[PDB]
């Protein structure tokens, strides 16, 4: 993709796809134990989707069910701006800043429930184990990222119902309008935690590239449901400016 | 030739009919009609200009001839400034007095000249059976038609060039030296499909495909022309058609009807051909630009415009195409196909480009964007723009809407014309356009489907 | 006067999910259709009853003869549409019985409208919405439409009431 | 102004003209 | 239940300017504020008490000036989420 | 269970229009 | 009428609205109107808001400034309505806006509260603005009841009485 | 300048009086042999009256 | 506007366009001096 | 020409010159690291109103340079034309060519400025 136009890649579904380092080479970021690497093009492309089922038992495991995306070629995010800092015991941190950094997702699971999800990377802030001198295949970021409501608070249910808009109970039945729990709208912030394990290193250029896990929970309709676990896998590209 | 209903079968308010074996006559109607059409070129011309403030842009005054001359080169500058006033001034008298002469002929062969020319040449003579004759004038205007294609392109390369809105350092007249020769590229257009992010011939967005399509129309036409004239027409042709005039006419209605429906989608899509600077934006442009200019007004005010999510949870400003393209948030996420020449700068090989759009932005793409999103080919029939539901004070409905509609419309009653002539066409050589016999009914001798 | 009428019919009273209406709309639709059907049928079954393309001059107001086939008519229309008429006399009546039908139909309605009888809601619709955020129909949306233009028009449309509805009280979307 | 009074006398006078050329193409026997 | 927004209405960000969750229109209000000076204001929440409004990095004369005759308008509650989150503070989509 | 009785009610209306085509009273002429 | 006179007698808020008889009250509800049925909401009027068990009682809205405020009623045509409350001189003092991102008159802003004067909530009062906006849209309706909607799981939706059968039907 | 403005006024009205006559003209069969060379005069004189306007346009 | 030794006739040019109106109802005036034959 | 004349076309002296100065930049170093996506964005967006200046500026320059300045502007104007059709065409060579004569160009009007 890096030498193909817009005209050649629109239409296509490449505009969803994380850049891949071409030079297969294993090679390693040098850092020094002090200082900050800033991220220009974070990319992150998820490519498996795990939703955890609640089955009605409460000491049967819940176990991961494989999803299929309602939604087309909008799942990934790109051009995110990050930065890689190096506490002085060799502890690398990521701290992604901006960018395309969430993509609203719906899977639908067998039986025929859609679950969608905020699928983002929002503020966050990944460490890998203490130790390290070079960006390599060992590194490892772990941490946790916010997860806001997948509707905004400024959303209207089919009945004008929202949280700073709409109305606060149910018009359509004027004695039993305040009889309904979904009259109430909230908005908790959530949190995922994803992890960025780092398989490819190309240090002529800065790039690293590996692969992904994510978990975190699911829509709830402004509260008026309880948010299923989703499991993201996919695979993340980025370059580090040296 | 009988001029009542007693000598021709037809009724005053089908009287043109009683012209169809009247070559003379009908040759007078023509040119007579013809002058009808180049007299509104030029005194409708002549209108806009005498109504024309130089100043203020070309789709605020309702204008709908300049345009076109303005588009071809003529009268204007960089950005479509009107220079001149003149080369529009000229069009119209041109137009004005040829129309005259044409009026002239039209009556002197309506109504003085021969009534059918079939005696006098047989050059000019045609029966509407003679497939030869009939061939041979497809092929002479075939051959007039190319030559007009070919001045296109001779006023685009050699004689002053057209105003190109893709030009680099700004829209402007610009001479075109290398034209799309390349057939592939030529008739690919033509195989493209006619939906959304494809657009069929409606797609074309340079001046050099364009101009190298004028020259393969001329060059086919020509051809055509050359080959219609020399031969005469095969036998699955001469067994698959209806021979006579009214066919001939139905024939050109469908042609017409297909043209009509063209140029309204040409005109309310394409921004090559139909330049914004003279044409105002297409409404996919206002959209764009209203998402652009709350783009940076919100930035500026410091917002991030990538990680804002909206209400609904995609993003406010900047989304995904179900393809992944970096678009424009909210209902405009359909024209997400839409190319600018303002906009195009801010596009990356993805789609919309963040650091273009953080650091990129000038203000004469604000000021754009400012404009066509105000002046959205949204307005009421009595031109009061903007939405409907706005008070009146903004004098203003866009020129792709009144040409858009105005084809359309044409566009469907030729449909519909095709269709009465057609029929009548084929129950008139079958020998029952004027009802069924008595005597010979055909469903009298039928047997009774149950 | 007429046009603002039939807004607030639509707005206050949910007009075009009353049945009553429905079948007026039918009857009129239908009217309509028999009418230009009956039209373009009979003029093109004519009997070739004249030598002149004109064939409105081939008719005697007096003539026994009928001016055009019933017969082909009827077999064009059997194996276009699967069914014809067959007996004019009842292809007549019909295209009164339609139309006719159709306005006592929506005056039925209206007479309920009268006394606020609406058929305004689903209930069921309702309360699933009203338990079920994420169910939404085409039913629901107008609602909203309705609500939205109830509050919007009221103010100005009944000034004797002194609506004074302030901005902040005003349905509406998001943005718009 | 006097220019709604120069349109409307132009436009008087090519609508009466028309409807000359055929009253005086009538009045005097013309192939009409 | 009153949910989380209308719940901030009862306190005093119902009352006067909100530094850490009132959206820029509600800063047109105070002369010389609305683009620039609500903009870093916006920029620079949360704040823990209106008084630290005036530490900003970068603020000239003018605007500390212009902060400190307007200090009675303004107020800090707790950042809501309900109101922040997606940039509502510069566009809630009210034009 | 109401979506049971609307299928019913359109599948009445399509069958009586199946029967009303394939078994009319066949026009005869008298 | 009844209250003033008991007030001009000299009885309390409380005393005089005890003196209304619920029967009274209960013709004072927009429910009971026959002009807010549906033509396809069949039965009984208990079938919608449910059987009417007791008056409530009388709210007096009163903002922070001690204005008394009354709802604007809800008139026959309207099957939904805004909620409004105007002060002795007919000025908008509150209101429960549908916007709250610009909203200036909301309870919430304004500080209502409400007394009950009769019935069941004789001599309460309510400042929780949740509460207040739920008697404010009772008062909506007229004079506020106490309903069993189990009894016949009533839908929520009013029903029109045998006056507006009987009209339609003979209509 | 006065006189461009007097040439396009003749333009116009000779423009009229043919506007008349060319129909009148050619629909008149028994006038036919009278009214060819006036035809013929107005057609003539038309032109030139069109040729000395855009001069004068471009002396002017 | 028409370059200045033509803004005299202005009045005219804009009554112009409309002639080809006056045209097709200059049919109907003709058809109605022959009587509708 | 008068310094209050100076003034007046330094309205158009200024774009002109951000857009000489970015040119010398950016551009060569997009054409040098044959960034063809950039080189079409630079010269359609930060040089998008170059036209209407320099032209704006010869016709306002004194009535002895304009049409020389006008004839330079259009020069220079060519040369991004074909700048562009090289980059659409990923020709290098005729780019480089190109983006020095679109200078030299720009170099002398530059040279025809009081
Ligand atoms: C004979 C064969 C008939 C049957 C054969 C196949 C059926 C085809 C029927 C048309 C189907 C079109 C449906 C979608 C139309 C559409 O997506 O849009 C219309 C398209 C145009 O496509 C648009 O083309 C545009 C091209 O512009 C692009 O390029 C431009 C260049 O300046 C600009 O830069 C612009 O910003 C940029 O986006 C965009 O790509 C749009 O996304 C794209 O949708 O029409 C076209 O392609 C071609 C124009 C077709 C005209 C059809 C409309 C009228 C149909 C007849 C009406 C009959 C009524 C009679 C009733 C009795
Ligand atoms: C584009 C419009 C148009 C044109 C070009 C024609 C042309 C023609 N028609 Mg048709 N017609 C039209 C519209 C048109 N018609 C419409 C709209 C109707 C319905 C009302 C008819 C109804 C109709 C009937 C019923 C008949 C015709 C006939 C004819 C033909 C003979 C005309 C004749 O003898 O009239 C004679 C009329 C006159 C002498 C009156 C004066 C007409 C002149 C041309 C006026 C010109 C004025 C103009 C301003 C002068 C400018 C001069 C200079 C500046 C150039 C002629 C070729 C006849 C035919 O078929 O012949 C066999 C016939 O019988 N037409
Ligand atoms: C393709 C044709 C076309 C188009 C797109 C336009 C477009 C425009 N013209 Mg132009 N014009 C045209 C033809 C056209 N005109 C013709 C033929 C004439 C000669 C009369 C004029 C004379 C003219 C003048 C004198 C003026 C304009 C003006 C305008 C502008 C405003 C229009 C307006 O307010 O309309 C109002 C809309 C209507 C009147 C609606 C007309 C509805 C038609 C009659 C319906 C017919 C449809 C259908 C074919 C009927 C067939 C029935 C049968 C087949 C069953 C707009 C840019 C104005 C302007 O701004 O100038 C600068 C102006 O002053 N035009
Ligand atoms: C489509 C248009 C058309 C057609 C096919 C004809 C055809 C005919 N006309 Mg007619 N005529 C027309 C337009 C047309 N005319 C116009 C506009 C006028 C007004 C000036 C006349 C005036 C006219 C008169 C007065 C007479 C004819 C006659 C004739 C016949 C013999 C022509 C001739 O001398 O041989 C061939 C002639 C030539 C080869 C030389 C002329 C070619 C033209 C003048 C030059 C090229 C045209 C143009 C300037 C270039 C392209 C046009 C542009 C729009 C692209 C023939 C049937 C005569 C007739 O009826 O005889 C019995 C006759 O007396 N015509
Ligand atoms: C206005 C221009 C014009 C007109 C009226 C004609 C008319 C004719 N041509 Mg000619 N032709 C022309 C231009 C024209 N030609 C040109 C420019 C060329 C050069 C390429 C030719 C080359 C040419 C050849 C080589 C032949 C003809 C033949 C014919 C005859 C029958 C053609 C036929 O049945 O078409 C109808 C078309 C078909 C039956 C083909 C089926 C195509 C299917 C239906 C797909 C159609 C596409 C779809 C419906 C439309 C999509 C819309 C979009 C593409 C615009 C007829 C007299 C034939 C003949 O008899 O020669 C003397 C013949 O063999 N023509
Ligand atoms: C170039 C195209 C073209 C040509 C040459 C013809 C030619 C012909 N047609 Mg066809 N027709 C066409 C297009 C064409 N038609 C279209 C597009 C339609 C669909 C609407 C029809 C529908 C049609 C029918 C239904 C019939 C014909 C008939 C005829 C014949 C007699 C026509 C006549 O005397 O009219 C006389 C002209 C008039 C009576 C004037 C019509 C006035 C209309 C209503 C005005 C239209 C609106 C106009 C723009 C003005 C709006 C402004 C308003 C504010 C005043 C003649 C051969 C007749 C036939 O079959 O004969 C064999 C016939 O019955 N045509
Ligand atoms: C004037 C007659 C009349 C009136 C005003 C009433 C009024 C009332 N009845 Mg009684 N009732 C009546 C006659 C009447 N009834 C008759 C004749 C019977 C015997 C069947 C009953 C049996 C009955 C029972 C068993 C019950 C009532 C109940 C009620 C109450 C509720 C009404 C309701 O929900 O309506 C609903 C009405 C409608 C939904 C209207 C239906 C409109 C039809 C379907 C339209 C169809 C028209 C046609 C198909 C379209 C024409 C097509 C065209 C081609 C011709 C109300 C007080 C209920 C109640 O509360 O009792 C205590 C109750 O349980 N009624
Ligand atoms: C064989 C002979 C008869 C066959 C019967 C077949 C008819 C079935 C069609 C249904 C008709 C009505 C049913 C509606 C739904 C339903 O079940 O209702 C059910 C309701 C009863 O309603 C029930 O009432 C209970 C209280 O006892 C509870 O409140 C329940 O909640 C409630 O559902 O039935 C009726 O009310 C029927 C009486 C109808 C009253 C007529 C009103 C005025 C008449 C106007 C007529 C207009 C004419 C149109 C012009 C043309
Ligand atoms: C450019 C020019 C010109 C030209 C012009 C012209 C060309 C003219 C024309 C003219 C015309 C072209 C006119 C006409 C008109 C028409 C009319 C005016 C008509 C009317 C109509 C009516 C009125 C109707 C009626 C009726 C009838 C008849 C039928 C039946 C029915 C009725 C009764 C209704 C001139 C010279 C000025 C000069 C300057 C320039
Ligand atoms: C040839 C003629 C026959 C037509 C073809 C038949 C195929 C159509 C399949 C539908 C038949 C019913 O089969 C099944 O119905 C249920 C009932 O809503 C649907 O179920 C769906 O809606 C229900 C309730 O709205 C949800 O709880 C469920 O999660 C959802 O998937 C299933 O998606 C469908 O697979
Ligand atoms: C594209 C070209 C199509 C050519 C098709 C016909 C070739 C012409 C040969 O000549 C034609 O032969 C056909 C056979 O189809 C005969 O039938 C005709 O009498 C003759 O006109
Ligand atoms: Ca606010
Ligand atoms: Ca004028
Ligand atoms: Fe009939």
């Amino acid at each position: 993709k890096s030498q193909l136009t817009y005209d050649d890649i629109v239409n296509t579904g490449l505009a969803n796809v994380c850049p891949e380092i071409s030079s297969f080479t294993r090679g390693t970021i040098e850092v020094e134990p002090n200082t900050k690497y800033f991220v220009s093009d974070f990319c992150m492309e998820p490519q498996e989707y795990f939703v955890k089922e609640e089955p009605v038992n409460k000491r049967q495991k819940a176990e991961y069910v494989k999803g299929k995306v309602l939604t087309r070629q909008t799942t990934s995010l790109e051009q995110i701006r990050g930065s890689i800092a190096v506490g002085a015991d060799g502890t690398l941190t990521f701290k992604e800043k901006d960018g395309i950094d969430f993509q609203p997702i719906t899977v639908l699971l067998p039986g025929g429930e859609e679950v969608p999800f905020f699928f983002t990377v929002k503020n966050f802030t990944g460490t890998t184990e203490p130790g390290f001198t070079s960006i390599n295949s060992s590194t490892d970021f772990v941490g946790d990222f916010n997860v806001p409501s997948y509707r905004g608070a400024g959303f209207l249910d089919p009945k004008a119902r929202g949280l700073y808009t709409g109305y606060d109970n149910a018009v359509a039945l004027p004695s039993a309008a305040d009889k309904f729990r979904t009259n109430k709208k909230e908005t908790p912030l959530g949190k995922g935690t994803l992890s960025l394990q780092v398989t490819q290193v190309d240090g002529s250029t800065g790039e690293i590239a590996g692969i992904f896990e994510s978990e975190q929970p699911s829509d709830t309709d402004l509260g008026a449901k309880e948010p299923l676990d989703v499991k993201v896998r996919g695979i993340f590209y980025g370059r580090v400016d040296t | 030739g009988g001029r009542d209903l007693p000598s021709t079968g037809f009724a005053w308010w089908s009287g043109n009919a009683r012209l169809i074996n009247l070559s003379g006559k009908l040759l007078g109607a023509h040119v007579a009609h013809a002058g009808l059409i180049v007299f509104w070129a030029g005194a409708m011309t002549l209108f806009e200009v005498a109504h024309f403030i130089p100043e203020k842009p070309m789709y605020e005054q309702g204008l709908i001839l300049l345009p076109h001359i303005a588009t071809l080169g003529w009268g204007v500058g960089p950005a479509g400034e009107v220079t001149d006033i003149f080369p529009f001034f000229v069009v119209g008298v041109l137009h004005l007095i040829s129309s005259a002469v044409l009026g002239l002929g039209g009556i002197y062969h309506a109504l003085r000249g021969p009534e059918v020319l079939e005696e006098y040449s047989s050059f000019f003579g045609y029966d509407w059976k003679d497939k030869n004759q009939m061939t041979n004038i497809i092929g002479y205007h075939l051959i007039l038609l190319g030559c007009g294609a070919l001045l296109l392109v001779f006023k685009a390369m050699f004689f002053g060039g057209v105003y190109d809105t893709w030009a680099p350092g700004g829209g402007d007249v610009r001479v075109i030296t290398n034209p799309t020769l390349n057939p592939a590229i030529i008739f690919g257009y033509l195989l493209k499909a006619p939906f959304g992010g494809e657009g069929w011939i409606i797609s074309v967005n340079n001046m050099e495909d364009i101009i190298g399509g004028h020259i393969w129309i001329g060059l086919i036409c020509i051809s055509g022309g050359i080959w219609h004239i020399l031969t005469k027409p095969f036998g699955w042709a001469r067994r698959a058609l209806i021979w006579s005039g009214e066919a001939y006419l139905s024939y050109s209605l469908g042609a017409l009807s297909l043209m009509g429906f063209i140029a309204s989608v040409f005109v309310w899509f394409n921004n090559t051909a139909y330049p914004s600077e003279f044409y105002g934006p297409t409404g996919m442009e206002a959209s764009q630009s209203q998402a652009f200019t709350f783009l940076v007004r919100d930035q500026r005010l410091g917002a991030n415009i990538a990680s804002a999510q909206g209400p609904t949870g995609l993003g406010k400003y900047l989304m995904r195409s179900p393809s992944g393209e970096i678009i424009f948030g909210g209902e405009t996420m359909r024209f997400w196909d839409f190319r600018g020449p303002w906009l195009e700068p801010l596009r990356g090989p993805n789609g919309l480009d963040l650091d273009k759009l953080r650091n990129d932005i000038q203000p004469w793409q604000v000021r754009r964007a400012a404009e066509y999103m105000t002046h959205a080919p949204l307005g009421s029939l009595n031109s009061v723009g903007g939405v409907i539901t706005d008070v009146n004070s903004f004098n203003y409905v866009s020129p792709r809407a009144w040409l858009a509609t105005s084809h359309f419309v044409l566009g469907f009653f030729f449909l519909v014309g095709h269709l009465w002539h057609a029929g009548r066409a084929r129950a008139a050589a079958a020998g029952f356009e004027k009802g069924i016999d008595r005597e010979t009914e055909p469903t009298l001798f039928m047997p009774d489907l149950d | 006067g007429i046009f603002r009428f039939i807004l607030f019919l639509q707005g206050f009273h949910n007009w075009t999910l009353n049945p009553f209406h429905m079948m007026g709309v039918a009857g009129i639709l239908g009217g309509a259709l028999l009418c230009a059907i009956h039209g373009a049928t009979v003029e093109n079954t004519l009997f070739e009853d004249g030598e002149d393309s004109n064939t409105f001059r081939a008719f005697e107001p007096t003539q026994a003869e009928e001016t055009y086939s019933m017969v082909t008519a009827n077999r064009f229309w059997s194996q276009i549409f699967g069914i014809a008429f067959s007996n004019k006399r009842w292809l007549h009546f019909f295209m009164l019985f339609v139309p006719v039908t159709g306005l006592w139909m929506s005056s039925v309605g209206i007479v309920g409208l009268a006394l606020n009888l609406r058929a305004y809601d689903f209930v069921s619709q309702e309360l699933r919405a009203a338990e079920d955020p994420e169910f939404e129909t085409f039913y629901t949306k107008n609602i909203l439409l309705n609500e939205g233009m109830r509050a919007w028009m009221a103010p100005q449309d009944q000034p004797h009431e002194n609506f004074i509805f302030p901005e902040e009280v005003l349905p509406r979307g998001n943005a718009l | 102004n006097l220019e709604p009074i120069f349109q409307l006398t132009f436009l008087g006078l090519i609508v009466l003209a028309g409807p000359a050329v055929v009253f005086v193409l009538a009045f005097r026997g013309g192939d009409l | 239940e009153l949910n989380a927004v209308d719940a901030k209405l009862t306190t005093d960000f119902g009352q006067k300017i909100d530094l850490n969750n009132s959206d820029i229109r509600d800063f047109r209000g105070l002369r010389g504020f609305y683009p620039n000076l609500a903009s870093e204001i916006i920029k620079n929440a949360p704040y823990d008490t209106v008084e630290e409004v005036l530490d900003i990095p970068g603020l000239s004369e003018t605007q500390k000036s212009r902060l400190e005759a307007n200090l009675g308008s303004f107020t800090v509650t707790e950042p809501s989420i309900e109101l922040t989150s997606g940039d509502d503070r510069i566009n809630p989509g009210v034009y | 269970m109401e979506s049971v009785a609307y299928i019913l009610v359109l599948t009445m209306a399509l069958a009586v229009l199946f029967f009303a085509i394939a078994f009319r009273e066949p026009p005869r002429i008298e | 009428r009844r209250v003033d006179s008991q007030l001009a007698e000299g009885a309390s808020l409380s005393e005089a609205w005890s003196t209304i008889p619920e029967k009274l009250a209960f013709y004072d509800y927009v429910g009971n109107s026959p002009a807010k049925g549906g033509l396809f909401r069949t039965g009984a009027m208990n079938s919608g808001d449910g059987i009417a068990q007791e008056w409530i009682g009388h709210p007096i809205f009163k903002d922070k400034e001690g204005r008394e405020l009354e709802v604007r009623r809800m008139p026959n045509f309207f099957e939904t309505f805004p909620v409004i409350m105007t002060d002795a001189d007919g000025v908008v003092r509150a209101d429960i806006p549908f916007r709250r991102s610009e909203s200036k008159f909301s309870v919430e802003q304004t500080g209502v509260t409400v007394s009950f004067y009769g019935g069941a909530l004789d001599g309460q009062t309510f400042s929780n603005p949740s509460d207040v906006k739920k008697f404010a849209r009772k008062a909506q309706l007229g004079e506020g009841f106490d309903f069993d909607t189990e009894t016949f799981n009533s839908d929520g939706v009013f029903r029109t009485s045998p006056r507006g059968w009987f009209t339609f039907g003979h209509a | 300048s006065i006189v461009f403005q007097i040439a396009l006024a003749a333009l116009v009205l000779f423009s009229f009086v043919m506007v008349v006559g060319v129909p009148v003209a050619y629909a008149s069969p028994q006038n036919w042999d009278r009214s060819k060379p006036l035809l013929y005069l107005g057609s003539g004189i038309w032109a030139i009256l069109v040729i000395v306007v855009a001069l004068l346009n471009f002396l002017v | 506007k028409l370059p200045e030794a033509y803004q005299i006739f202005d009045p005219l040019v804009d009554v112009l366009p409309v002639i080809p109106l006056f045209f097709l109802a200059l049919a109907f005036v003709w058809q109605a001096a022959v009587g509708f034959k | 020409y008068s310094p209050e004349k100076i003034a007046q076309l330094q309205v158009y002296v200024n774009p002109i010159a951000v857009a000489r100065d970015g040119m010398e930049k950016r551009l060569q170093g997009l054409i040098a690291d044959q960034n063809w996506v950039d080189t079409q964005t630079y010269i359609h967006g930060p040089l998008g109103q170059l036209r209407r200046d320099m032209l704006g500026l010869a016709s306002s320059l004194l009535p002895k340079d304009q049409d020389k300045a006008k004839t330079l502007a259009k020069e220079v104007f060519g040369h991004l034309e074909r700048l562009d059709a090289a980059a659409k065409d990923r020709n290098g060579s005729q780019a480089k060519i190109q983006y020095q004569e679109a200078l030299a160009d720009f170099d002398s009007f530059l040279n025809l400025l009081p």
